[PDB]
């Protein structure tokens, strides 16, 4: 698969196919979707260590959402950009 | 066990190839009871043809609810959970002529496609623009001929701009013999040749032109290049075998690629096409 | 003892959050200890509030406490109903009993709830029917109204109690005020058609309306005033109600009409009370007059249109306070005529009645006020009031109309002149009459012949007496009836133009004289009639400096009072636009000392506060930055404009540190040195390089930064031969900016000025770069490399094509030190597949591989061309044989073939370690 | 309705092989995934039409990331996104 | 979603697939109906060849010449030629050979090389399975759709239990599964009449005589416990779902999910192939 090519677990296809119904352009280069599911998954490595470090704030080792909530708040710069 | 298996007396030996041959004859009673199964299941067919082809003028706007039907969708939707299709108030106000400016469900079918798990894999977004002009996913059992079932896509060449074929079909084939756990076992497939307006929109290949006054040969020449290339339209055309290359390179291609075609061909006429609509919904997941 | 008095003793507020926090055995201790205090009504009133006050705020939020929250719960149902229990201990059981409901049991408590509601049924403790109120209001739910049953019974309570004519008073009024919450509980369900909500609906309207019909016909003679009139206005309260939010089919209309005529025999019965009570009279009226604005639909007789006339004649007339408060400071009688106060009033409901009869109805209404005030001109007592109600007719949006209505005018023209004409007229009297003409003339804008003669004369006199008398009540009613009068016709065609100029003279004394004490709502007030008075200022050849003047000084006084007005601030912009909208050319240079220097007077003022943002100076940067555009400017600005300008620019440029004043100044002082005349402009040449030197350094944002690069282009354009001594400064202050900002958009900014420079000269530009140094290292390694890594997001065309331009002349330029320059950005990711964090980043980072200028540039330039997008023989420069025999792509493609002409000697040196697939790219771009 | 169900727990576990997520967090990242897509697909679409190019590259994504996100965030981003470029274009 | 946001027309479009779904629903039904019937007819048929082959294991029947011969033409195209004949088996005398009637632990051996049943079988249920003569299985016709398995056992020689005869019952719920399909309802099975608890493979057993020590009374004690078994596979899980067997409807749920594993394992390849299965070449 793409995102085993590229190493990712996210799937670049749900990515890609976002994107065309989107339609945010009339042609999009093959690299772009990978590129946006490596971001995408990024962001979202970054908010699961964070749910992680504040589950263990919480003395336990599951995310719910008041532990995602938590470490985002734990986080001032994804605070302001998560809202 | 070996030394268990020399144990036994001779006639106990005998009997034991007795079984066996009783094991034979009921291999062939599941074979009498697959061919039952086939015919019945082709008459089934032949029923569902009229629901599948109103649902589809459903789909392509050709036709328009009633009345009676719009009250069974609705007490339907009344139970278990599918309060979308309720109508509001806002709706009502609207009229035909504004609705009707788009004709049919958009992308009904390449939505269906792309929520089957297994073969949106193999749609890329090339393959997914043929897609939008496809209208009508039939099915069509070989009775007649080499047993099997057929898959049918259909298009508008008037519409389409990819090729002058108005219906793109792909096949599937069983052995003569059933398997070893008495469901059918598969043979060969077949797709059609598409007939590609052009080279350019092909979809299953990727083309270069150049031209050079090539001094090596003194040829002003001008050069065309074809390169197969992955794509959904690749599940037409399967491969085929030539026994010395079919020995060492197509020993592997037929333990990969029949595979995820057999699967793919039996995820379609199960799962599909008897829930298209919770397939395009997303409901039959 | 010692848990009481610590935690009400900084012993107090130390025990307090220590009890609240606990959550704990201890707090099961204090809490016990201040559970017994409560049941102890006999004593310890103090602490016993506190306890309250504790448990409330407990009761909020670990529940030891469960064991003694029982035992308070069901002491406070006691505490709470036992009517000798203290007023405020009531109310904080009461409360407490909210909030418990609310959290714990917001179903049914079963035993308080039942017990309270039998105490209400049986023994009528007032102090009940309020708990339930605000129950009501608190914890109650429509389902649970309708569907569990609590509606029904309570409005059974309240029926019961209404019936029960041995109910005192007070316990109707509590009835009531039940009911009241009851029906507000019911119309929540607006969702009518469910069969037993509506159901319960109907019959609890209907039952309604019998009972409220059976309560007003009552009579207590007057065994208590107060007590009736509280009960009339939660009666007609409830009144209002229904006819408002329920449906037509409830409130049938001849129920409207019996209410109705008893509503005007209450209104005579409430006037002729006062034989606090005023302010309940009020109240009273205040609904009465809401359930006749409702029922104003119906028929009115005669008889009852003099009832109602004279009721609210005595009604609608100022109390005395009021009448000082206003004539104390005109400030507020500004503020309520404008309708900016809050408050609500009797008069305001009048208002709201008057406004919404019918057309016949209306007529005969302003027939009964023209009789009436015909009649009370001698009584001077009563005709502030009558006026008022001519002006809530008049301003009634409809045909005012009748058989004698002519007469009637006449006779309320003539009455209207003797008010104004006589000077021993009370102030507000006459300040009504000012402010009631208008409305007079307006809705008689016709059938009244000759308007233009009579709206001329009223005009003039109402002016004479607002400057003459120095009442500034009567000076600020004066404007305000000028504002109306502009809506009314335009003045300038009825007054004729000169008669309109000596009107805008007049008025403009007079905003002059009352703009000395005005209030912020009375400025803008006063903006609003200076923004009337401007529109009829003529810009025909009959335009004065005089008046121009005069109302640019008033605009910057007004606002300047006022600074963070903001909505002065938009008005002034209003009027100022207005003002710059005339064309006329030799004016436009009499602007320059006329508006002009009024600019500075506030740049000047905002010095000392070292120009901290304020709207107004905002407004006055963009309004120079407005004028100087709008003056013609097609030539050079004329040079005075420089001499005023400059030094102020300069120092709000040099000293503000905030970034709005410093971005529209940026573009004022930009667009003044790129308009004026170079010659005049070289001896201070140097001054804008001072301020160029002061934005370009760190004290400023980088919000100011970016800006600058246009400032550049701006002073380059226009000095391209003065610039040559002055370019090191800049080059070297926007280079020392540049690899310190990590801005995006400022850093394009910044390299836009590199590549200007370069293009301007690229041999200087290197020169520079190479000789000034940051951290002891040479500014072209950080400045080459931070720049290639830029382009590679740099945005627009514009720009991308500006950066084609530069780098070609870095590239043909070759010096030594543009090959020996190596950049950091070739890549190749981290070992592994997964995701790198910051935190693992920070041990973990991906790794990158370095490579002269040129082949950066070269792999950049075949990248776009990839993106913008036998052929693969090698060795590429008889590649260009082959091939050789104003966009992006076309420019770049004419960049490689004269590299592959020229730079063959490092060009091919180059392409030698170039890629295949780079090759590749070069070749289809080459096509 | 969105869904990263599965790749969400491969991350999580490869972050931290002890610790899970609920399926309502899991869908509440799913509503920060789409969120981010969104800007990222929007700004980057303005790019690609400023420019008559009319693509959108992974330039127009690295632009997009670098506008959007903050200094770190956005260094991080850009690392990573051109990461699974290299490795994807092998 | 947005399908639903999209004007009535599209909503009214969609409500008659839904209407069309419920009669393909109709359709369907009446379709399984069909397929049962086939399927009854068709097991009709198998069930004389799965007799036939019972009692050839139980030694109530002997093959035939022409049975032999094919069966050899059918292990020598099969190429398991372990089944093959020797010289040597064949100087065995009639004496010896009829020593035995039946083939010796064919269903004990049949299942220990089944996948997951084996797992299940201990010693002493490999010691009462050679007791085991007959496995069959049948349809439910009445009331809720469902298959029956059936046990037969040699209870005159039998030192375990008197049940003659041991049948399973499996249900399915009452209307279509989603996909087109049976998903499935509880079970239910029969209780077997053990001869003693000794002799009780469901259960081991303790043997006390005391006096005992408060009451000085003379008792003999008969004690039971149970444990696992293949006869385990009996008393199968109480209810689907109950208000009393939530504590229990755990493990009811655990083990539902494995017998029915095991029935349909019996069901797909034991009774239709048992000979593979006891010489091991199904494996």
């Amino acid at each position: 698969s793409r995102s085993a090519k590229a190493g990712l677990t996210f799937p670049v296809g749900r990515v890609h196919r976002l994107l065309r119904r989107g339609n945010y352009a009339q042609r999009i280069g093959s690299g772009a979707p990978v590129y946006l599911t490596a971001v995408l998954e990024y962001l979202a490595a970054e908010i699961l260590e964070l749910a992680g470090n504040a589950a263990r704030d919480n003395k336990k080792t599951r995310i719910i959402p008041r532990h995602l909530q938590l470490a985002i708040r734990n986080d001032d710069e994804l605070n302001k950009l998560l809202g | 066990d070996s030394g268990y298996v020399g144990g036994l007396p001779k006639n106990v030996k005998e009997k034991l190839l007795s079984l066996k041959t009783l094991q034979s004859e009921l291999f062939e009673v599941e074979k009498e009871f697959q061919v039952e199964m086939f015919e019945l299941e082709n008459k089934f067919l032949q029923k569902y043809k009229p629901i599948w082809e109103q649902r589809s003028r459903i789909i392509s706007g050709q036709e328009q609810p009633k009345p009676e039907q719009i009250a069974k969708g609705q007490e339907i939707v009344e139970s278990l959970n599918e309060t979308e299709l309720l109508v509001d108030e806002e709706e009502k106000a609207q009229n035909d002529s504004e609705e009707e400016q788009v004709k049919g469900i958009p992308s009904f079918w390449l939505t269906a496609l792309e929520n089957l798990p297994i073969v949106c894999d193999t749609i890329t977004d090339r393959d997914a623009e043929v897609l939008e002009y496809l209208q009508d996913i039939g099915l069509e059992y070989l009775t007649d001929g080499r047993p099997g079932f057929k898959l049918l896509f259909r298009f508008d060449s008037s519409a389409n701009p990819f090729f002058t074929n108005d219906i793109l079909c792909k096949t599937y084939f069983y052995q003569k013999e059933l398997g070893y756990s008495g469901d059918f076992i598969y043979d060969h497939a077949e797709g059609c040749e598409i007939s590609w307006k052009d080279n350019a929109h092909n979809v299953t290949v990727d083309l270069e032109m150049r031209k050079q006054r090539n001094k090596t040969t003194k040829q002003v020449r001008t050069i065309e290049k074809i390169t197969p290339i992955e794509s959904f339209f690749n599940f037409f055309d399967p491969p085929k075998i030539q026994n010395e290359d079919q020995d060492e390179e197509l020993e592997e291609d037929l333990e990969e690629r029949l595979a995820l075609d057999y699967s793919i061909g039996e995820q379609l006429k199960d799962k599909l096409i008897p829930r298209a609509v919770d397939w395009f919904t997303g409901a039959a997941l | 003892n010692e848990l009481i008095i610590g935690a009400q003793s900084h012993t107090r507020e130390v025990a307090e959050t220590q009890l609240l926090q606990w959550c704990d055995s201890d707090a099961s201790q204090v809490f016990k200890a201040l559970a017994n205090v409560a049941l102890q009504h006999e004593a310890s009133l103090e602490s016993r509030q506190f306890a309250l006050l504790s448990l409330r705020k407990l009761i909020t939020m670990s529940n030891v406490e469960i064991d003694v929250k029982d035992f308070i719960r069901e002491v406070l149902l006691k505490l709470c109903l036992n009517d000798n229990e203290n007023t405020k201990i009531k109310n904080g059981a009461s409360y407490c009993i909210v909030q418990i409901s609310a959290v714990d049991f917001p179903d049914q408590w079963p035993q308080l709830l039942t017990v309270i509601y039998d105490a209400i049924s049986h023994q009528h403790s007032l102090n009940a029917m309020s708990l339930l109120n605000e129950i009501y209001d608190d914890v109650v739910s429509e389902e649970m109204f309708f569907e569990g049953g609590i509606g029904l019974a309570t409005m059974e309570i309240v029926f019961k109690v209404l019936n029960t004519e041995t109910s005192t008073l007070i316990a109707k009024i509590a009835a009531l005020k039940l009911l009241k919450a009851c029906l507000l509980q019911m119309s929540s369900h607006n969702e009518y058609d469910e069969a037993s909500r509506k159901s319960f609906v109907s019959q609890c309207l209907a039952t309604s309306l019998q009972i409220l019909g059976q309560l007003l016909t009552l009579n207590f003679g007057n065994v208590d005033v107060i007590s009736q009139l509280k009960f009339k206005s939660i009666i007609y309260e409830n009144l209002v109600f229904i006819k408002n939010d329920f449906s037509r089919k409830h409130f049938s209309s001849e129920l409207q009409k019996q209410f109705k005529i008893m509503a005007i025999q209450d209104l005579e019965n409430v006037t002729h009370i006062n034989a606090p009570l005023l302010e309940t009279v009020h109240d009273c009226s205040i609904y009465i007059v809401e359930f006749l604005t409702s029922v104003c639909t119906l028929q009115f007789s005669v008889e009852e249109m003099n009832k109602i006339i004279t009721s609210l004649t005595i009604l609608c007339q100022l109390s005395s306070e009021t009448r000082e408060i206003w004539t104390s400071d005109f400030n507020t009688f500004v503020s309520k005529e404008t309708g900016l106060a809050a408050s609500y009033n009797v008069r305001d409901q009048a208002n709201e009645f008057f406004t919404s009869l019918p057309n016949p109805q209306l007529s005969l209404i302003f027939k009964v006020v023209s009789n009436d005030i015909e009649h009370s001109t001698c009584n001077y007592s009563t005709l502030e009031s009558l006026l008022y109600l001519l002006q809530c007719i008049l301003l009634n949006d409809d045909e005012i109309t009748g058989e004698n209505i002519d007469q009637s005018l006449q006779i309320l023209i003539k009455t209207l002149e003797n008010i104004l004409v006589s000077q021993e007229i009370p102030e507000l009297i006459l300040a009504r009459a000012i402010l009631t003409i208008p409305r007079v003339l307006d809705k008689f804008i016709d059938a009244l012949p000759d308007i233009k003669p009579l709206t001329s004369a009223f005009l003039a006199k109402s002016l004479n007496l607002a400057l003459k008398s120095d009442k500034e009540l009567i000076k600020s009613a004066t404007l305000i009836a000028f504002t109306y009068y502009c809506y009314f016709a335009e003045l300038d065609s009825v007054l004729g133009p000169e008669v309109c100029s000596e009107t805008q003279e007049k008025v403009i004394r007079i905003i002059n004289q009352v703009s000395s004490d005005a209030e912020e709502d009375t400025n803008g007030a006063l903006m609003e009639v200076l923004s009337q008075v401007i529109s009829y200022n003529p810009k025909e050849p009959h335009s004065r400096k005089e008046i121009l003047q005069a109302e640019f000084h008033l605009v910057f006084t007004i606002s300047s009072e006022d600074p963070a007005n903001v909505q002065v601030v938009v008005q002034s912009q209003e009027c100022l636009e207005k003002l710059l909208d005339n064309i006329n050319m030799d004016n436009y240079k009499n602007y320059i000392e006329l508006c002009l220097p009024s600019f500075i007077n506030v740049l000047d003022s905002n010095n000392a506060n070292n120009y901290r943002y304020s709207p107004l100076l905002s407004l006055v940067l963009e309004f120079i930055t407005v004028f100087l555009k709008k003056k013609p400017n097609d030539g050079f600005l004329p040079d005075e404009i420089n001499q005023y300008l400059f030094e102020p620019l300069a120092k709000v440029l040099a000293f503000s540190t905030e970034d709005e004043t410093l971005q529209l100044a940026t573009e004022a002082f930009s667009y003044l040195i790129f308009n004026t005349d170079t010659r005049a402009m070289e001896p201070r040449l140097m001054d804008i390089m001072k301020v160029l030197e002061r934005l370009l350094s760190l004290e400023v944002s980088d919000s100011a930064a970016m800006n600058v690069g246009p400032l550049v282009v701006a002073i380059f354009t226009r000095f391209s031969k003065e610039i040559q001594p002055l370019i090191g400064r800049i080059l070297e202050a926007v280079v020392v900016r540049l690899i310190k900002t990590q801005n995006i958009s400022t850093e394009q900014n910044l390299l836009s000025v590199l590549c200007f420079l370069t293009c301007n000269d690229p041999k200087q530009t290197v020169d520079f770069l190479s000789s000034f140094q940051i951290d002891n290292t040479d500014a072209l390694t950080l400045v080459m490399r931070k720049w290639i890594e830029a382009f590679e997001v740099i945005r627009g065309e514009k720009r991308i094509k500006e950066n084609i331009v530069a780098l070609s002349n870095l590239f043909f330029l070759n010096d030594k030190r543009l090959q020996k320059v190596v950049v950091n950005g070739n890549l190749i990711p981290y070992e592994g597949d997964l995701i790198i964090t910051r935190s693992m980043a920070k041990k973990m980072p991906d790794r990158y591989v370095q490579v002269p200028l040129y082949t950066k540039i070269i792999k950049l330039f075949v990248s776009e061309l990839s993106f913008q997008s036998v052929d693969d023989v090698l060795d590429y420069d008889k590649l260009k044989e082959y091939i050789d025999d104003e966009s992006v792509v076309q420019l770049l493609v004419r960049f490689f073939k004269e590299v592959a002409s020229k730079d063959v000697s490092g060009f091919h040196c180059i392409y030698e370690t170039l890629s295949d697939s780079e090759r590749k790219v070069l070749s289809e771009a080459l096509l | 309705k969105e869904t990263y169900s599965s790749y969400i727990y491969k991350v999580l576990k490869q972050t931290h092989p002890d610790t899970g997520i609920s399926q309502k967090s899991m869908s509440i990242l799913n509503s920060f995934v789409n969120d981010i897509f969104e800007r990222i697909a929007t700004e980057a679409s303005k790019l690609a039409a400023y420019n008559k190019k009319s693509t959108i590259s992974a330039r127009e994504i690295q632009t997009a990331v670098r506008l959007i996100l903050p200094g770190e965030l956005a260094k991080h981003a850009v690392s990573e996104g051109t990461r699974a470029v290299t490795k994807y274009s092998s």
